[PDB]
């Protein structure tokens, strides 16, 4: 029971069953999917034909593309329900500029590392306001507030955070921004040139001040989550990594394995995949960070168009991780258990036929639930 | 009372237009833009001229521009009213973006249509299930609506 | 106030939130509860998409309401 035994088992089971890997019965899927799709069924004419059409066009058995959900489903199988809940209680550890912290957190045993990457969600626009009118329990949040004697940041929670500016400095910037369109405007507009007018120079100076103080404030929000699997090998440099992931409105974990991207990421090496991932959090280059962010997180094949144009990752990025050893005697026992539950409730020769039987039962329970609901006109 | 950037953005759009996109402000509403996007090559819209009307709201640039097709088009992310389902005009619009970025997206959206909910849009289901015939539909709508309409 | 968040797979969770908090705050509490990133979330409140920069004091949301978290999105 090697670590590459379980890696190949999840790889073929996810490639062939998809949502069935979660263990949820088809009846519950169709019952809850009817809750979302009830507003699309037509109410006139033959109701059996109206319900059948919406039932046919639903993607309820399509695997999830929530990156955080695919990471949860991988942890439940390899670690077990209780082991994964204990794993969640642990905290993440930020990666440094060279990824040495993760490089040292990988002993030569079977390991599972979950990665939570955050995007810097710094505020993008300000507002002049008199202190009389400033109620921090009602005013718009994640915004810079320039008062006549204080420049302050309202975070995402309610907390007011001073930016260390003199009352005289704030009085100068307050009375310099005078045009009505700029009293509630953005901080870093590219068309604002400080050499044109004295008003715009004060806006640009305010941007440089906010951009400096925001570096010491926690403004990160999670933008992606994935999973990496490290099997136990006879060391040397026969050590390999295999990352698991899905992505919002992009691809599923089933498509991830089907495209063999976990293997294009494999032979990149232990230190190779880590060095380029620490790279991603360091560089300020805008057109030379999206290349990586696509190189590791795109659907299989489209590593060259995943981060272009407006999807071009501008904001700074951080990556975090946490590790725990896996016991293959329990992981494979959890996997063949789902194979047993699948082969029992929905048996068949081909795995493609076992999925068809699961789709029909989900469509049957969704149908009966829909016609019961639509009896109210 | 035109804001200074909307003035600056208009002059940039007229000095270096996006290749294949004609964008000019209205003679009476400087916040209103008349857009003509040419059909990309290697696409069922090739050879077509599609009219769009972009309006810069008053919250612009803190809010995304309101754009919408005026020519009938068979696209999975454009409904019957002409609304373009893009990730900019919805939630993740940022002040770093601008008009040219929006125009470039819509042009890129014609070449690479996105997946969509097959419900409340028979065009999206037809593109996912019967692509070759949905592409055949778009070539018909391009000759009927997007040719000799300027 | 306690509100409930449901998924397609029937998994219902409990949150501690109050009418003053926003959607990003609700999605942030979902991150600490299920490990889901907010950028990978978009929650429906009875056929109503919940935008990022709006509070609970603006969607007629009240105490003990079942919010519908979708985990598969196609388009926009």
């Amino acid at each position: 029971k090697t670590g590459l035994h379980v890696h190949e088992k999840i790889k073929h089971m996810v490639k062939n069953y998809g949502t069935m890997i979660t263990g949820i019965p088809a009846e519950i899927l169709g019952q809850n999917e009817a809750e979302i799709s009830v507003g699309y069924v037509k109410k006139m004419g033959n109701m059996k034909e109206n319900i059948a059409e919406v039932v046919r066009k639903s993607e309820m058995t399509q695997p999830t593309n929530s990156a955080g959900k695919a990471s949860n489903e991988v942890c439940d199988l390899l670690l077990g329900t209780e082991g994964a809940s204990e794993f969640e209680k642990s905290s993440y550890q930020v990666l440094s500029g060279d990824g040495s912290n993760l490089k040292g957190s990988l002993p030569n045993k079977n390991l599972l590392v979950r990665v939570e990457m955050d995007r810097f969600n710094a505020p993008q626009k300000y507002q002049k306001i008199k202190r009389e009118e400033f109620n921090p329990e009602t005013a718009e949040k994640n915004k810079i507030y320039l008062l006549e004697d204080q420049l302050v940041y309202l975070d995402i929670f309610g907390k007011v955070i001073d930016l260390g500016q003199t009352s005289d400095t704030c009085h100068r910037l307050f009375n310099a921004i005078t045009t009505p369109f700029y009293q509630n405007y953005i901080l870093y507009d590219e068309y604002i040139d400080p050499e044109e007018s004295a008003e715009e120079a004060a806006m640009f100076e305010m941007g440089e001040i906010v951009k400096a103080k925001m570096k010491n404030i926690d403004c990160w929000t999670a933008t992606h989550s994935f999973t990496i699997f490290v099997p136990e090998s006879d060391s040397e440099d026969t050590r390999t990594l295999y990352p698991y992931q899905a992505y919002w409105t992009s691809h599923t974990l089933q498509q991830w394995f089907s495209g063999d991207k976990d293997e294009k990421l494999s032979r990149l090496g232990i230190d190779g995949y880590i060095e380029k991932l620490a790279l991603l959090g360091t560089t300020t280059d805008s057109k030379i960070r999206s290349s990586i962010y696509g190189e590791l997180f795109s659907p299989p094949g489209k590593e060259h168009v995943f981060c272009t144009g407006m999807n071009e990752k501008f904001s700074p990025l951080r990556v975090k991780f946490k590790v725990t050893e896996v016991n293959p005697e329990i992981a494979l026992q959890n996997l063949e258990e789902v194979q047993e539950f699948i082969d029992t409730n929905y048996p068949g020769e081909n795995a493609k036929d076992q999925c068809e039987l699961y789709k029909i039962k989900a469509q049957e329970a969704m149908t009966k639930q829909l016609e019961m609901r639509l009896l109210i006109e | 009372g035109l804001p200074r950037r909307i003035i600056k953005e208009t002059q940039r759009l007229l000095a270096e237009p996006v290749p294949g996109i004609k964008a000019e402000p209205d003679e009476s509403n400087a916040r209103y833009f008349h857009v003509v996007i040419a059909g990309p090559q290697d696409s069922p819209f090739e050879g077509g001229t599609f009219k769009l009307e972009l309006f810069l709201p008053e919250e612009y640039p803190m809010a995304a521009p309101k754009v919408r097709f005026m020519t009938k088009i068979y696209h999975p992310n454009v409904d019957k009213l002409g609304r373009i389902c893009l990730d900019i005009l919805k939630d993740k619009w940022s002040p770093a973006l601008q008009i040219r970025t929006v125009l470039l997206s819509i042009q890129a959206l014609l070449s690479a249509p996105n997946p969509d909910d097959p419900l409340a849009n028979d065009v999206a289901e037809q593109w996912k299930t019967n692509e070759a015939q949905a592409i055949e539909t778009a070539r018909a709508w391009t000759r009927l609506y997007a040719m000799n309409n300027i | 106030m306690q509100i409930f968040v449901k998924t397609l797979t029937g998994k219902t969770i409990t949150l501690e939130v109050e009418p003053s908090d926003t959607i990003e705050n609700v999605k942030a509490k979902i991150q600490d509860k299920e490990g889901i990133p907010p950028d990978q979330q978009r929650l429906i409140f009875a056929g109503k998409q919940l935008e990022d920069g709006r509070t609970l004091s603006d969607y007629n949301i009240q105490k003990e309401s079942t919010l519908h978290l979708v985990l598969r999105l196609r388009g926009c």
